[PDB]
């Protein structure tokens, strides 16, 4: 759950993009005010530093709450029994 | 006499109606200087007669931008036509919103709003309409008319635009509306909020060249109508003088230095990589990386031998962008076809090693050694012996399998003919055979046996 | 500090945060009173 | 009043549905309706009553009024609290 | 060889403050690059130069672990006169 | 997603009642629930 | 230092310490017993 104001949604959306697997289902125009309550997801992995890099991004008129109460599993890209996919040393990997 | 004077009006009348039919944003500038092949500064209202009948009739709903450019540019220099335009815009609306005909209004107040964006309208036309669409409560329209046009409104007349917000507030806040009305409240409002501007349907872009545009205000709540039958032929004194002014109008409106620094960037660094660094940091213009790549060859060249400095920098800009790469193909290219003419035996072989080099590792691609086409008479010495180092240092950094394979892969019938002629083929293996590479020779000397017998 | 470090030696707890800012400023000089719908606001749709 | 009914709001209003407790809800902060967003207060019953229309679509029978009294109005940071009983208690019920 | 481009960078700087310590003035601005690097028929010192490259940098754990490769620059010898001095090392062919 | 909020729709019949019904399982299956 | 990159401090080293990022870079027997189980 994100609350931003309005005129910064691109940063955050930019940012949606740039984690992998993130996304957003839904915009709330919070009534007389000039914040949006943007609802989406990320998996937990993705997660680490996701609230500093939000705030840095949109300069503290920005602020978010992750949470794991709606229990959501969902699949891993790839295949476990691929032996020979390639795997970086540092960089993270792709997502085959 | 007058006969004439209907005929000089039909003939416009007829000529212009595909430039105006035709009206979209590729051909406004086209449509413009077309319309002044004929004299409308005498015919002016044949054009105004074409624009209520389109606007009332024809569902242009993606198209009102074009005739609201082209009203703009004709009012550029004939401001009469604008003058009357005004009123016969405001008396189609009045009429069309007293039909109750709501798609011919959306079109007539898209061109007005339009016209207002451009200084061809004065605020109190739209303030006019304003009056009229609240007082009788049509808001969809008023929607279209403040999202297109409102910030204008803004800036000119802001007492009054902040009660036309105000309202539109209270009715979103406190009125039952159906949900497709809601919905274009709540996205103006979001216009306001984020990008104002963004209301922008109207090619502002034409607004330095059109510079010469006028405002014209017009009441209509006065007790004018529409006088429909205008469009037609109408005499006109003072022909000739109208006609030579017309004409008027018409003939009036019809390089050591970056070298030096590119070398000191080679010659600063330690690593390929830092050099590579060091230019890519420079963010050098396109029409110049052919000339960057050409100072890094010569340079290259300078030195005693090959070296691994050079691949590395051109492999790592060959891999920045795709700029690079078309770069250093068109300068292989160039190498080959021009400049290897005049270069010494040891430069040749620092040459095809460098080349040589970056094929083998596939940052030029297989497919560039099509320019080689190797005859007596199509080749050269320098060139042939040029090859030879090159498929040299592929023969070493590959091994002949896999430059076999990649040779099978890519149809370099250049240098691996098999339908020539037999003196082409036994030259190709002659050739090949002498440098060292006679394997490769193989599957053409069997086609050469079948040719011969 | 305590997180995404190995050995926080001596480091100060940060301070979290602050609820995000909402303070409007009147922008013109005399036309806008001092309590009024900004356009920065959302609108109030429901009735 | 902010933010009003967040998501977080919906899940505390869900776990005290199913702990079987009895909610009370507290809107807080008023005065950055008066301060800070500077709403003319015909602007702010609004966006108290959308406050309001909120809590009572998730609380799924019971319903929520400040004439019920299971709505309090605050101002935490300048040290007030009131309800509508409570205002008419101490300053219209003498005059009636 | 990092530490050695490390050493090599150290070493010509203290080279160059015997020439400063000299004169009793270790401040740069009064010896640009020209000073020393000019030939000495032309009244430089004609010093020779290896420390106005970049050093390449990386992250100490990456790089204690696995080649990291070159993922950032480290300045080397930097003077106000920003001047691309040429380096002795590309002047001596390799010994391969 | 109904198990992950513990509720379902621990008496066999009523379970299998419900495995039945909402989640459409065979009754041989049904019955044959021996943990969740 | 700067996300794990650059020198513990400019102070002896030589150096501004200045730090640039690099530009440069058919069917088998245990099948059937399903087939069976059916």
């Amino acid at each position: 759950d994100i609350t931003v104001h309005a005129p910064l949604l691109p940063i955050v959306e930019e940012l949606m993009k740039k984690r992998r697997g993130s996304r957003i289902y839904k915009t709330i125009k919070v009534a007389g005010t000039p914040l949006l309550e943007v609802r989406g997801q990320v998996p937990v992995i993705e997660s680490a530093g996701f609230e500093t890099d939000l705030r840095l991004s949109t300069n503290g008129l920005g602020m978010c709450q992750l949470y794991f109460w709606h229990k959501i599993w969902r699949k891993v890209p790839g295949d476990v029994l691929d032996k020979d996919a390639f795997i970086p040393k540092l960089k993270p990997a792709p997502i085959n | 006499d007058i006969k004439f004077q209907r005929e000089n009006w039909e003939m416009i009348r007829s000529h212009v109606s595909p430039i105006i039919s035709n009206l979209t944003m590729d051909n406004l500038q086209e449509s413009h200087r077309d319309l002044f092949q004929v004299n409308i500064l005498i015919g002016r209202n044949i054009i105004c007669k074409n624009v209520v009948d389109f606007t009332l009739n024809k569902q242009n709903g993606r198209l009102i931008p074009a005739l609201s450019a082209l009203i703009a540019l004709l009012n550029s220099d004939i401001p009469d036509i604008g003058e009357t335009l005004a009123k016969e815009l405001m008396l189609m609306f009045v009429q069309q919103f007293n039909r109750k005909d709501y798609v011919s209004c959306g079109n007539i107040l898209q061109c007005l709003s339009i016209l207002f964006l451009y200084d061809v309208i004065h605020e109190i036309v739209i303030l006019q309409i304003l009056l009229l669409l609240l007082e009788k409560n049509s808001l969809r329209l008023v929607i279209a008319v403040m999202k297109i046009c409102g910030w204008k409104l803004a800036l000119v007349s802001k007492k009054t635009h902040d009660m036309i917000w105000e309202k539109l507030r209270y009715i979103l806040q406190t009125q039952e509306l159906s949900s497709t009305l809601r919905e274009s409240l709540e996205t103006l409002f979001e216009i306001r909020q984020k990008d104002y501007k963004s209301g922008s349907q109207g090619l502002f872009i034409l607004d330095p060249t059109s510079y010469t545009v006028h405002t014209h205000s017009y009441i209509v709540s006065d007790e004018d109508e529409a006088n429909k039958e205008l469009g037609n032929f109408e005499k006109c004194e003072n022909f000739n003088e109208l006609t030579m002014a017309f004409d008027t109008l018409r003939q009036k409106l019809l390089d050591v230095e970056f070298k030096k620094k590119i070398y000191l960037v080679l010659k600063s660094s330690l690593s390929g990589d830092e050099a590579a660094h060091k230019l890519l940091k420079l963010k050098i213009a396109n029409n110049l990386k052919k000339s960057v790549v050409d100072i890094i060859i010569k340079s290259s060249l300078q030195e005693s031998t090959f070296s691994k400095f050079y691949s590395i920098l051109s492999e790592r800009m060959i891999t920045f962008h795709r700029s690079w790469q078309t770069a250093y193909n068109e300068t292989f290219e160039q190498n080959y076809t021009q400049d290897i003419e005049d270069y010494e035996t040891d430069q040749l072989r620092i040459l095809g090693k460098f080349w040589g080099h970056l094929i083998s590792y596939e940052f030029l691609p297989m497919d560039c050694l099509k320019i080689i086409k190797l005859t007596e008479e199509e080749s050269c010495p320098q060139g042939r012996i040029f090859i030879k180092f090159l498929f040299q240092e592929l023969v070493n950094e590959l091994g002949l399998d896999e430059l076999q394979l990649r040779l099978n892969s890519s149809k370099l019938d250049g240098m691996f003919p098999l339908e020539g002629d037999a003196e082409h083929i036994r030259y190709s293996i002659n050739f090949f055979t002498a440098i060292g590479l006679g394997l490769l020779t193989e599957d053409m000397r069997s086609r050469l046996t079948i040719i011969q017998e | 500090p305590h997180l995404y470090n190995s050995r926080p030696r001596s480091v100060r707890i940060p301070w979290y945060n602050n609820p995000v800012s909402c303070i409007i400023q009147n922008d013109e000089e005399y036309d806008t009173p001092a309590l009024f719908f900004d356009p920065s606001l959302n609108p109030i749709p429901h009735f | 009043v902010v933010e009003g009914v967040t998501f977080v709001v919906e899940q505390l209003i869900k776990q005290s549905i199913k702990n079987n407790v009895a909610m009370c809800f507290v809107i807080n902060k008023l005065d950055r309706l008066i301060l800070d967003l500077k709403l003319p207060p015909m602007d702010a019953y609004l966006k108290l009553n959308h406050i309001i229309a909120n809590i009572n679509s998730f609380t799924k029978g019971n319903v929520f009024s400040p004439i019920d009294n299971n709505i309090i109005f605050a101002s935490t940071k300048l040290g007030f609290t009131f309800t509508i009983k409570e205002f008419v208690s101490y300053y219209y019920a003498h005059s009636i | 060889t990092e530490p050695l481009l490390d050493i090599l960078v150290k070493g010509e700087t203290r080279i160059q403050n015997r020439v400063k310590l000299g004169l009793n003035s270790k401040m740069p601005t009064r010896f640009p690059p020209a000073v020393f690097y000019t030939p000495k028929e032309l009244g430089g010192l004609g010093m020779i130069s290896a420390s106005h490259i970049l050093i390449p940098a990386s992250d100490l754990s990456w790089s204690k672990q696995t080649d990291t490769g070159i993922t950032h620059f480290r300045a080397g010898m930097t003077h106000e006169d920003e001047k691309l001095i040429p380096t002795i090392f590309r002047y001596i062919t390799t010994w391969e | 997603q109904d198990l992950s909020r513990n509720t379902l729709g621990d008496n066999p019949r009523k379970l299998s009642k419900i495995l039945r019904t909402e989640y459409g399982w065979d009754s041989l299956a049904s019955r044959n629930v021996w943990s969740f | 230092s700067y996300n794990g990159i650059g020198l513990k401090s400019a102070k002896g080293s030589s150096t501004s310490g200045h730090v640039q990022r690099s530009l440069a870079s058919r069917p088998l027997a245990v099948q059937k017993q399903i087939e069976t189980h059916m």
